[PDB]
RNA sequence: AUAUACCGCCAUCUUCAGCAAACCCUGAUGAAGGCUACAAAGUAAGCGCAAGUACCCACGUAAAGACGUUAGGUCAAGGUGUAGCCC
């Protein structure tokens, strides 16, 4: 998946630039797992830094 | 397999009076 | 249909030589004769030793010139002298072109038994005279 | 016998076999064997002065001479990996960018449209395939004859598309042709805030129903996969669309274009009811916001207020309003379109 | 620095004005009454789209409103004037046999063109292949009979829509006026008023292009000094 | 080129749209001097129908 | 062995005049279709016919005769793909 694909990508609640990335810019929703591909392992990471 | 491969080609310069 | 010597039509894109889009009926009357001897006139013996020369030169000079000739040889024959006249391309070096003249004159002059000589005219590319 | 051996060009004409009654009716590859071989190389392994090895060395004149045995097995060595090398570049398979599915035409894209003849050009405008149908029409002598129906579309992402369709017998010259005649039957398509339609839009072409519906930023594209396709060209960000009945796809993108290029803007209908256009936001609370203004002089008297008007309703619409509407397939999660 | 005056006293300045060429001065109501304009086909000949600008039907015989011919006209020889000031390609177009002859010779002296013959299929849309790459098509196309000889709409009507080049032309109460950029409701039957027409665009032309003269050598002049 | 699409519109829409979008890169010759002196009607393809029913040609007679 | 993998050389309609790239237009941009000379959408390189050439003429006779049709004929002219035999 996108994250996992890529070891430099470090899900981390400092690194809000890429946590951006998985929210909708003019929704403020968080995307389901679906619209980006990410595994459920990952969209858990990102969800609980996001939060 | 596939097989809807595009491959692009252009015409030879046999074409002048 | 006929077909001998023959280059069928194509799409357009089929660069041919002036000897190739002649059909055979078109000898004597639009293109000549690629060998020249005397061995098919009336009363003139030896027509079948000119002729088993004849093809074995073509495909001498064929795998001697690898690539390189751009048209079908001229065969000429007077007395006993041998010329072969060809049209070849400007890829090779000349260095190996005098190589391959030196050679190939000297190897069948002693294989005829003949003083042979080797002609040749160098072209950029092959003359095309229409696409079929 | 020397004399009964034939060229390499008459050796592989005879060999593929491109040729006959058997490629005719529907009823193995070249391979250039002169391609890695230098004249005056032999399997003896004779140096030729002036042919396969410089003429002069040192200054003088180079002498006849042979490679020894243990030198001309690497020379053979050395010409088989080279062999190998260059047969395998040919086995590499290029990764190719797949379209609605792995075999399918449409969705893959075919470049730009070629450069006109006056110096035009096109490099602004993306080409996509929207259908590939193999045809046959019977005739006399030949009798069933194969040939190609392509239908393409073209845009720039900034309101410029349009389609056309190509036929010729082999696959390429469709294209060619299709997408060169679609840049020049080119419409402009109107888009609301350069992401979304004007308004809802509803038409029916020839037996084909489209229903498109404006939606907000970050909706997507939630679409026939050949409406997605389009609207990417046309670049429209988010709507909804539903097609019904037949899924003609020539008369879904002729219906399509039809429909959107039909649409009323803004400042038309400000300039046609002598009014301004006022914007309700749910985000944005109670705050009017004028998005046309009518370029004449305005009306003083209001709008007639209808009680009750007496629009025709869609079923599915109001079906789906009341909660009444159920599917396992709608509102399914999918990939970002 | 300097194209941008040229354009600006050359090509700009005439459209700042209602009638730069006046050709309001070239015909009146009743010149056009006199060469027989307002004479209509038959009622039964009538095409839909003309209804509007039909005055009337005198005894089964429709009469062309003459006050609308008028601003129609205007319209069409402001731009016809304004085309050839600046310096356009003006096609002539039509295939009454009668009068061949009259509009050849018109565009001949007026410095345009003309195309009174069969007209080949794709004269228009396929002309790069038919005449060149670098072909220049018409700037504008002056229709004096829209109808081709089996009474339908001539073809260059469609083909010049679709090659985006603006049409003038004269209809008939049985012509199809829908497609013309400037159309111009008249007799196209009667000499007399096939006549008038080739004298009033003829003069619109031929005084445009004096004009386009009389500007530049101006603008020269007291460029210099 | 410009768009083909003789019966979408009329020649004065198509090339204005097409300029916007940077589709043409120079307006035609004519394109200013229709925008100045435009004609009184749009020039849009319409389809002629027959008339079916009560309706009738609003063509009088002239006495 | 396979002419039903083919080159090569041919039969046949042909005692024919058609074949066709590249475009354009029509049919709502469907499979498809595209002419009227007092002409109404077709333009067409090339190939064939024709023209030239051979024989005693400009006549005649030869020669020529495209694209396709019959998986037509020939693996036994020669060559050759595939398969098979190698005391
Ligand atoms: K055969
Ligand atoms: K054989
Ligand atoms: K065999
Ligand atoms: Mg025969
Ligand atoms: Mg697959
Ligand atoms: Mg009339
Ligand atoms: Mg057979
Ligand atoms: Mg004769
Ligand atoms: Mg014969
Ligand atoms: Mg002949
Ligand atoms: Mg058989
Ligand atoms: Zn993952």
């Amino acid at each position: 998946c996108p994250i996992c694909r890529d070891h430099k990508l470090h899900v981390d609640f400092r690194n809000v630039k890429l946590l951006e990335q998985f929210v909708c810019a003019h929704t403020g929703i968080i995307f389901y797992a679906p619209y980006t591909g990410v595994c459920v392992k990952q969209h858990k990471r990102l969800t609980q830094a996001i939060q | 397999r596939h097989t809807a491969f595009v491959i692009p080609k252009k015409n030879v310069p046999t074409s002048k009076r | 249909k006929n077909r001998a010597a023959r280059v069928r039509v194509s799409k357009g894109d089929k660069p041919v030589t002036y000897e190739e889009a002649h059909a055979p009926h078109y000898i004597a009357h639009r293109k000549g004769w690629l060998s020249l001897h005397t061995g098919n006139l009336d009363g003139e013996d030896h027509a079948a030793e000119r002729t088993v020369e004849d093809v074995f030169l073509r495909k001498f000079m064929w795998g001697t010139f690898p690539g390189c000739l751009a048209d079908q040889l001229v065969l000429k024959r007077r007395g006993n002298q041998l010329e072969i006249c060809a049209v070849v391309l400007r890829q090779l070096s000349p260095h190996k072109y005098y190589f391959l003249v030196g050679y190939s004159e000297t190897l069948l002059s002693y294989f005829y038994k003949c003083p042979v000589r080797l002609h040749l005219q160098t072209v950029p590319s092959k003359v095309v005279y229409k696409y079929l | 016998s020397f004399f009964t051996k034939l060229t390499a060009d008459e050796l592989w004409k005879g060999a593929l076999a491109e040729t006959g009654a058997g490629a005719k009716k529907g009823r193995k590859k070249r391979k250039d064997l002169n391609r890695g071989q230098i004249i005056g190389e032999g399997r003896y392994g004779f140096l030729w002065p002036g042919l396969n090895v410089p003429l002069m060395k040192n200054g003088a004149v180079q002498t006849i001479a042979q490679r020894s045995k243990e030198e001309q097995e690497k020379v053979e060595a050395d010409m088989i990996q080279q062999r190998e090398e260059w047969d395998r570049k040919k086995k590499m398979k290029v990764k190719r960018e797949r379209g609605w599915s792995g075999n399918s035409w449409g969705g893959i894209s075919l470049g730009p449209p070629d450069p006109g003849p006056c110096g035009e050009t096109y490099e602004d405008f993306d080409t996509r395939i929207l259908e590939v149908r193999n045809v046959f029409t019977m005739t006399a002598k030949e009798g069933r004859k194969k040939s190609i129906r392509v239908l393409v579309a073209v845009g720039n992402g900034k309101g410029a598309a349009g389609f056309s369709i190509g036929k010729a017998t082999d696959r390429m010259d469709a294209f060619r042709k299709a997408k060169n005649r679609a840049v020049h039957h080119l419409h402009y398509i109107e888009r609301y805030e350069d992401h979304t339609i004007f308004h809802d839009i509803s038409l029916r072409f020839k037996r084909t129903h489209i229903k498109m519906k404006k939606q907000p930023k970050g909706y997507g594209l939630r679409c026939h996969r050949a409406i997605i396709t389009i609207c990417r060209l046309i670049g429209i960000k988010d709507m909804y669309a539903k097609v019904s009945g037949s899924i003609n796809m020539l008369s879904l993108t002729q219906g399509l274009f039809r429909g959107l290029s039909r649409q009323e803007t803004h400042q038309q209908l400000a300039d046609k009811k002598g009014l301004h256009v006022v914007e309700i936001r749910e985000e944005c609370g109670p705050l009017p916001i004028v998005v046309a203004s009518p370029r004449g002089p305005l009306r003083k008297d209001p709008e007639p207020e209808d009680e009750v008007p007496d629009v025709k309703l869609d079923w599915e619409d109001v079906k789906t309003a009341q909660g009444m509407k159920r599917s396992v397939w709608s509102n399914l999660k999918r990939a970002a379109t | 620095e300097d194209s941008t005056d040229f354009n600006d006293k050359i090509l700009n300045e005439p459209l700042k004005h209602s009638d730069f060429f006046n050709v309001k001065e070239l015909f009146s109501v009743r010149s056009l009454f006199d060469a027989r304009v307002h004479l209509g086909h038959k009622a039964g000949c009538r095409h839909r789209f003309m209804e509007p600008y039909i005055f009337g039907s005198r005894l089964d015989h429709d009469i062309i409103d003459l006050e609308q011919t008028a601003t129609h006209l205007q319209l069409a020889l402001n731009f016809t004037a304004h085309m050839a000031y600046r310096k356009g390609i003006i096609l002539f177009i039509s295939r009454n046999r009668q009068f061949s002859y009259l509009i050849e010779n018109m565009a001949r002296d007026c410095g345009e063109y003309a195309h009174t013959r069969y007209f080949r299929g794709g004269m228009l849309t396929n002309a790069r292949l038919l005449f060149g790459p670098t072909v220049r098509l018409p700037d504008l196309i002056i229709f004096l009979h829209t109808l081709n000889n089996i009474f339908e709409p001539h073809v260059a009507v469609r083909d010049a829509a679709k090659m985006n080049i603006p049409t003038v032309g004269i209809v008939d109460t049985n012509c199809n006026p829908c497609l013309i950029t400037y159309p111009v409701p008249g007799n196209d039957d009667s000499p007399l008023a096939v006549h008038l027409y080739c004298r009033l665009f003829q003069t619109a032309i031929t005084r445009a292009k004096e004009k386009r003269q009389q500007v530049e050598a101006l603008y020269r002049l007291q460029g210099q000094k | 080129a410009g768009s083909r699409l003789e019966t979408v519109g009329s020649i004065f829409s198509r090339t204005r749209d097409l300029v916007r979008a940077g589709v043409l890169k120079e307006k035609p010759l004519w394109f200013d001097v229709y925008d100045a002196f435009p004609p009184l009607r749009e020039p849009v393809f319409q389809r002629p129908r027959v008339r079916y029913g009560k309706a009738k040609a609003p063509i009088q007679d002239i006495w």
